C-alpha cells in the first residue's frame, strides 16, 4: 500500500504536519489497549507508532519500559500483539501503522517470515531501534519485498554519507531525533535541526517526522515550523496512562485532550 | 564502514541505536592508531608492569592432581592489582578513553570485579567514574562496592529486571546513548558491539602470551589443553589467543551450569541458548520461543549473563574450542578443594574453570595430560556467600 | 651456646622459659644449616616466584606528589599472594619446620594477615596450622578469619588482657611450650627471642634487594630514604636490610601513634616506652611504673602491639635509623589519598608508613628526595573498619 | 642465711620429703592472703613458693593466670607484695620463701636493687620463670651477692651440659620440671624423672623439688619415692582459692585439709 504516501499528500495539502503518537500494544491490558489506540484515532492522530513488548528496551527510558512491563504483567506476546493489528487494521482503513521493534523480535523467526505477517495484517512501516543501517541490508530487503516501509534513523550527529544513505534506503518517513539519549519526555531535544531537515528534503529522502522528548504543542509546532513534516510523541502519551490506571475512562478523556491539543498544534 | 572486520563468521557486529555509531567508529578508529603507537604501547606495557603487577605468575599445583597423570598449572591473574584478570584491559580502554579526550568513563558490573578495575583506573589517570551494578549482586559481592566508593568512583544500583550484571549492562548502554560525547563506556567483558569484543581480546591476550612462555621454559612443549570460565567471554579469549594458531592445544570454556542445565536455571548460552541479537551484537542467547532475552542465572555473579561474546561462538562453530558447563555445586566444591590444598581462594567464577580441569582428571586419572587453567581472580568478594551456603549445609 | 649472636647491641637474647631452649636451638640449627643448603634455596625461591608472585612491582605514584620535588615510589608488597608481605618468611618458616620434622604450625595474628600466611602455607605444604587471634581483631579484620578457616587451619580467639595481638601472642607461647616436639611456633614479625628476628630477616630481606635493583634500574641511583610502619618489625626490617650498609639511605620506620603519643594509647614502645623483657626479648616495652606490661592501642590490628623487635631498637640506639609516629587520623588521610588519587587500597598499617612520607613531602615541598614506601599489604580486611569510620564522621 | 639447708638437712633426719604449695601474693586480696599463707604454714608446708602478680605470666595455665587477675583487681604492686613478705618472714622466721617471679619486674628497677629489696624483707630464693641458665649471668650473680638462692630449671628434656650447669649455678634447691607445657592441676607429668635426679646428686646440685601438675598426695609420696627432695603444687591449691571465694571460712578449712594430706603424704 502507500498509506504514508497518501497521508503525507492530503497533510501538504492542507498545510498541515502530523501527529503521530507512540503507545506500547497490550499496555495496560489487551481490551484497554485497543481503546486506548482508538481514542487516539479519534481525537485526532494522523498515524500511529506501535512498540511491540520487549524484555530488554534499550533505546527507551523508564517511562516506556514501566509500559513494556505492564504489557507483560497482562501477558501480552508479540502473537497477540499481531492479533491486535489486525483488529486496528479492521477498524481503521486509511491509518499509516508503525511498529517499534527491537531486532531480536524480528530476527527470531526468521526476518522474512517477520516482515511477511506486518503485510498479513496491514503494518505500513517497521523501526528496528538496535539495528543501525550498517547492519539494515536483510531488514530492509525484507521490508520492500513485503511493502512494509524501512523507518531509518537520522541522528543529530549525522554526516553527508548517513543522509545520503538515510535518504536512499528509507521509506514512508525519515526518522529526526531530536537528540541523544532515550526515549523520555523529561529530557527535550536542545539542537536545531534545521540543517538536517533541508539536506534530507535535497535527497529526497521519506518526509521527516522528528521524535524524543516531545511532550507539548509548542514542540509539535517548531517541528513542523523547522519543516519537519510531523512528530511523534511517546513518553508524554504513556505517562498518562501511567498516571490513570486505576480510572480508565479518566485515562481516555486525559488522552483525548492532549492528542487533540497536540494535532491542533500541527495545523500551524 | 569500519576498519576492523565485526564479525566471526555469523557472530557480532554493531547492532545498536544509530545515534552509538558514530562512538563505536571513533573507538575503532582510536584502537587501530592506538595499536600502531609505540607511545601508547609503552605506556601501556609501563601500567601493566609496574601499576598492574604483570607478568602473573603461573604455579604448578602437585597436591590436588596427586595420584594421577595430570599436571595443572594455574596462571594466577588472582595476584594482579584489583585481585582479577578485568585490570589488564581497563587499563588499556582508560588509555583509550584519554586519548579520544573522555573525561568520564561509564561501567557495568556483576562480579563487581570490573566495576573496582574500572574505579582504580579511573582514580589513577584522572576519568570520572560511574559504575552500575545489579542490587543483587551489590549484596553478594559487596565487598567490591565498598572498593569502589573508597576510589571516588560513583555506584549506582540496579534493580530492573532480574538486578544482576544483565541488567547492569542495560543500564550502562542507555546511559552511554546520551553521554558518549563525554564519557567512554569502558565493557568489560568481549562481548556488546563491535569493536568491543576484538579490543578486549587484545588487551587480554598477554595472558595467554605469558602462559605459553611459562609453560614452554618449565614444561619444554605446550599444554595439551588451556581452561577457563566464560562468562561474556575475556579471561578465556585472553587465554586462548596466542594458542588458536597452536591447532594441538585444546581451548576449553566453561560455562555456568548454575542448578543444572536441565533446570532451565544457568548462564550456558552457547551450548544451551539460541543465536539472537541483544547488546550490540549477533551471538547466542538465552531467550524464549518468542525471542525475548531470558534471565541467567549462576552462584557466581561474574558469570550470570544469559548471552556471550561472538568470537567464542565462532570458535565454537568451527570446533576449534569445546565449551561445557559446570553446576553451583561443582564450582563449590573446586573452591573448597584449591583452599585447603593449594591454599588459594580462588573467584567462584574461576572455580568452574578449576572443577572442570578436576574433572578431566578425575574422570581419566591414567591419561597424560598437561592442562592450565585460568585462575582469573581472587574469592575475597566471595568469602561471605560461600559462608552461607556451607553454614546452612551444616559443615 | 647458640652459633649466631642473639643481640643487637643490648637488644634481643633468649628469654623464654627453659623448657623451650632445645626448641630455640633447633631452629636456629636448622635456619643455619638452611641458609647453606642449594636445595633449601631453590625451593624458597621456586615458592617466592611461581606460588608467591616475586618480584613485586614497584610502582611510582605520581598524583600524590604533584606540586612537589617529592618522588615516591611504593614497594607493592600488597600484591604478593595472600595479600602482604608476611607471606615471604612464612614460606621460609614452613620450609624450616617440614625441615625440623614437625607436623603442626602454632602462629599468633593480628591484622589477620598472618594469620592468612600461615594457613595458607600450611595448606600447601601438608601442616596442621591452629591460630591465636584476639577476639576484638577477630572483628575488625573478620575477612581474615574467614579465610584461614576456608584453607583449613583452626582459629582460636583469645579473650584476656585487650583480646589484641600481645594476648595472641601469649597463648601462642604458652601452647609453644607445651607442643614443641610436634609444632612449630611460625612467629610472624621479626621479634621474639633468637633465633626469630635473625630468621625473620633473612627471609624478609628480598623486599629491599628488589627495591634496590628497581630504583637503580628506573632512577640510577639510591633512595635517599625508605619508610616502613612498625608493628614488630618485619616488613620494616625487610626493606632495611639491603640499604643499611649504604650510609646515604635514610631508614625510616614508623610506629604508630594511635589517639596520639601524649594519651598514652598508641603502639610507640622503640621512641615512647623503655627496654625490659617480655616476649622472649629484651627490648623496649610500653610498661607501668611497676615493671607491668602495657595494653597497646593502634586503629591498626597489626601495629597494635606493645614491644618491637631488638634490631630496629638497636639501629635506632646507633643512629643508623630514625623512628617517628603517626596517629590513627593521619593514617586514614593517607589511606583515603592512595584510594581516590592512585587507585590502590592499602592495609591500614602500610597507611602509617604512607602518611609520614606525605608528611615529609608537605613539609618541605621544594625538597628534592627520592622515596620509597614500603606497601605492605592490601586493604581488603580493613574496608569495614573505615567505611564504619567515615560513616561516624558523617563523611 | 641458710633456710634451705637447714630444711633439708632436717627433713632428712625424720627421712621425709619437702611439701611446698605455691599461691600468688594478694590473691585474692592482701588481707585474704596473708591468712591464707598463714594457713598453709600451719597446716604444714616446709616452704613458700610465692609469686608477684605479673601482667604476661607466659609460664601459666588459666587457674594461676586468674590469681594474677585478682590480685590485680584488689589493686596489689610489687611495693605491696614486699611489705606482705616482710609481714610474713616477721611471723614465720625459719620457712623458706622463695619467689616466683617474671624477667621484667626483677629486671625493671635494676636487677641489683630488686635482689637486695629481697634480702631486706628475708626471702630465701628467687626463680625467674623467663630466664633460661644462658642468660642467667646477672642475676644469678646479683641473687649470690645479696644472700639470695637462684632457683634453676631441670627440665625433662636436660641434657648433660645443663644437668652440670644447674648442679654448679643454683642453690636452695633444684627444680625438677614435671613436664612441658605450663602450670596447672588439669596436666599430670608423663615421664619418669629417676634419671634426672641421680644425676643431679653425683654433680652436687641443690636438692631437687618436683614441679607442674602435682595436685594430689600419691605425687608427692612418687617424687619422694622417686629420690627427689620433695614437690611444689600451685594450681591445686589455687583452685581451693577460686572456688571458695564467697565462703573465705570455707577456703581456710580446705586449704588445711588439703596442705594436711599433701604434707602427710612426703612423710612416707
Ligand atoms: C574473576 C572473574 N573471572 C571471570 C569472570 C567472567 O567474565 P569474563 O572473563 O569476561 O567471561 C569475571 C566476571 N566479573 C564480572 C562480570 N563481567 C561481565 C560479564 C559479562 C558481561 C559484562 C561484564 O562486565 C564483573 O563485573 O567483574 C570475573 O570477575
Ligand atoms: C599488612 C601489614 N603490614 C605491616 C604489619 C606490621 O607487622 P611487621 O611488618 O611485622 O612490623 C602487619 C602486621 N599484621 C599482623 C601482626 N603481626 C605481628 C606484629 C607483632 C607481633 C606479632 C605479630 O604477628 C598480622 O598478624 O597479620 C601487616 O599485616
Ligand atoms: O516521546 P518519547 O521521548 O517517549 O519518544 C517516543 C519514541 N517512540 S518511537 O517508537 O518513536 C522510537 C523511535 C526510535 C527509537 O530508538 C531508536 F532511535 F534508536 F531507533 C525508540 C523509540
Ligand atoms: O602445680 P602447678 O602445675 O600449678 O605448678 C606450680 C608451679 N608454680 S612455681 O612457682 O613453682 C613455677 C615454677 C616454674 C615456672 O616456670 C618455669 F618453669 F618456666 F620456670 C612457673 C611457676
Ligand atoms: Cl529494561
Ligand atoms: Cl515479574
Ligand atoms: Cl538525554
Ligand atoms: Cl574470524
Ligand atoms: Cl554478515
Ligand atoms: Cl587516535
Ligand atoms: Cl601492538
Ligand atoms: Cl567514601
Ligand atoms: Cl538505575
Ligand atoms: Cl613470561
Ligand atoms: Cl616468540
Ligand atoms: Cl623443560
Ligand atoms: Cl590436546
Ligand atoms: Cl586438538
Ligand atoms: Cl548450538
Ligand atoms: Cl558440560
Ligand atoms: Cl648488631
Ligand atoms: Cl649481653
Ligand atoms: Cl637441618
Ligand atoms: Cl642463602
Ligand atoms: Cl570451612
Ligand atoms: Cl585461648
Ligand atoms: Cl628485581
Ligand atoms: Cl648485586
Ligand atoms: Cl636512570
Ligand atoms: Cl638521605
Ligand atoms: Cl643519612
Ligand atoms: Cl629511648
Ligand atoms: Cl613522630
Ligand atoms: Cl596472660
Ligand atoms: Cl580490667
Ligand atoms: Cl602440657
Ligand atoms: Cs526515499
Ligand atoms: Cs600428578
Ligand atoms: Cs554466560
Ligand atoms: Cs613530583
Ligand atoms: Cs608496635
Ligand atoms: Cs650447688
Amino acid at each position: 500500500m502507500e498509506r504514508y504516501e497518501n497521508l503525507f499528500a492530503q497533510l501538504n495539502d492542507r498545510r498541515e504536519g502530523a501527529f503521530v503518537p507512540f503507545v506500547t500494544l497490550g499496555d495496560p491490558g489487551i481490551e484497554q489497549s485497543l481503546k486506548i489506540i482508538d481514542t487516539l484515532i479519534d481525537a485526532g492522530a494522523d498515524a500511529l507508532e506501535l512498540g511491540v513488548p520487549f524484555s530488554d528496551p534499550l533505546a527507551d527510558g523508564p517511562t516506556i519500559q514501566n509500559a513494556n512491563l505492564r504489557a507483560f504483567a497482562a501477558g501480552v506476546t508479540p502473537a497477540q500483539c499481531f492479533e491486535m493489528l489486525a483488529l486496528i487494521r479492521e477498524k481503521h482503513p486509511t491509518i499509516p501503522i508503525g511498529l517499534l521493534m527491537y531486532a531480536n523480535l524480528v530476527f527470531n523467526n526468521g526476518i522474512d517470515a517477520f516482515y511477511a505477517r506486518c503485510e498479513q495484517v496491514g503494518v505500513d512501516s517497521v523501526l528496528v531501534a538496535d539495528v543501525p543501517v550498517e547492519e539494515s541490508a536483510p531488514f530492509r530487503q525484507a521490508a520492500l519485498r513485503h511493502n512494509i516501509a524501512p523507518i531509518f534513523i537520522c541522528p543529530p550527529n549525522a554526516d553527508d554519507d548517513l543522509l545520503r544513505q538515510v535518504a536512499s534506503y528509507g521509506r514512508g518517513y525519515t526518522y529526526l531525533l531530536s537528540r541523544s539519549g532515550v526515549t523520555g519526555a523529561e529530557n527535550r531535544g536542545a539542537l536545531p535541526l534545521h540543517h538536517l531537515i533541508e539536506k534530507l528534503k535535497e535527497y529526497h529522502a521519506a518526509p521527516a517526522l522528528q521524535g524524543f522528548g516531545i511532550s507539548s504543542p509548542e514542540q509539535v509546532s517548531a517541528a513542523v515550523r523547522a519543516g519537519a513534516a510531523g512528530a511523534i510523541s511517546g513518553s508524554a502519551i504513556v505517562k498518562i496512562i501511567e498516571k490513570n490506571l486505576a480510572s480508565p475512562k479518566q485515562m481516555l478523556a486525559e488522552l483525548r485532550s492532549f492528542v487533540s491539543a497536540m494535532k491542533a498544534a500541527s495545523r500551524a | 564502514t569500519t576498519l576492523l572486520n565485526p564479525y566471526f563468521g555469523e557472530f557480532g557486529g554493531m547492532y545498536v541505536p544509530q545515534i552509538l555509531m558514530p562512538a563505536l567508529n571513533q573507538l575503532e578508529e582510536a584502537f587501530v592508531s592506538a595499536q600502531k603507537d609505540p607511545e601508547f604501547q609503552a605506556q601501556f606495557a609501563d601500567l601493566l608492569k609496574n601499576y598492574a603487577g604483570r607478568p602473573t605468575a603461573l604455579t604448578k599445583c602437585q597436591n590436588i592432581t596427586a595420584g594421577t597423570r595430570t599436571t595443572l598449572y594455574l596462571k594466577r591473574e588472582d595476584l594482579l592489582h584489583g585481585g582479577a584478570h578485568k585490570t589488564n584491559q581497563v587499563l588499556g580502554q582508560a588509555l583509550l578513553a584519554k586519548r579520544m579526550g573522555k573525561s568520564e568513563i561509564i561501567a557495568e558490573t556483576g562480579a563487581g570485579a570490573h566495576g573496582v578495575a574500572s574505579a582504580l583506573a579511573s582514580a589513577l589517570l584522572g576519568l570520572k567514574c560511574r559504575i552500575y551494578m545489579g542490587a543483587k549482586d551489590v549484596e553478594r559481592q559487596s565487598p567490591n562496592v565498598f572498593r569502589m566508593r573508597l576510589m571516588g568512583a560513583e555506584v549506582i544500583p540496579v534493580h530492573s529486571g532480574s538486578a544482576t550484571l544483565k541488567d547492569a549492562c542495560n543500564e550502562a548502554l542507555r546511559d552511554w546513548s546520551g553521554s558518549y560525547e563525554t564519557a567512554h563506556y569502558m565493557l568489560g567483558t568481549a562481548a556488546g558491539p563491535h569493536p568491543y569484543p576484538t579490543i578486549v581480546r587484545e588487551f587480554q591476550r598477554m595472558i595467554g602470551e605469558e602462559t605459553k612462555a611459562q609453560i614452554l621454559d618449565k614444561e619444554g612443549r605446550l599444554p595439551d589443553a588451556v581452561i577457563a570460565c566464560v562468562g561474556g567471554g575475556s579471561n578465556a579469549i585472553g587465554m586462548f589467543a596466542d594458542f588458536i594458531n597452536d591447532t594441538s592445544v585444546g581451548l576449553i570454556g566453561v560455562e555456568p551450569g548454575g542448578h543444572g542445565i536441565e533446570t532451565g536455571e544457568h548462564g550456558a548460552p552457547l551450548k544451551h541458548g539460541r543465536v539472537g541479537i541483544y547488546f550490540g551484537m549477533k551471538a547466542p542467547m538465552m531467550q524464549t520461543a518468542d525471542g525475548q532475552i531470558e534471565e541467567s542465572y549462576s552462584i557466581s555473579a561474574g558469570l550470570d549473563f544469559p548471552s556471550v561474546g561472538p568470537q567464542h561462538a565462532y570458535l565454537n562453530s568451527i570446533g576449534r574450542a569445546d565449551y561445557v558447563s559446570i553446576t553451583d555445586d561443582e564450582a563449590l566444591e573446586a573452591f573448597k578443594t584449591l583452599c585447603r590444598h593449594e591454599g588459594i581462594i580462588p573467584a567462584l567464577e574461576s572455580s568452574h574453570a578449576l572443577a572442570h580441569a578436576l574433572k578431566m582428571m578425575r574422570e581419566q586419572p591414567e591419561k597424560e595430560q598437561l592442562l592450565v587453567v585460568n585462575l582469573s581472580g581472587r574469592g575475597d568478594k566471595d568469602i561471605f556467600t560461600v559462608h552461607d551456603i556451607l553454614k546452612a549445609r551444616g559443615e
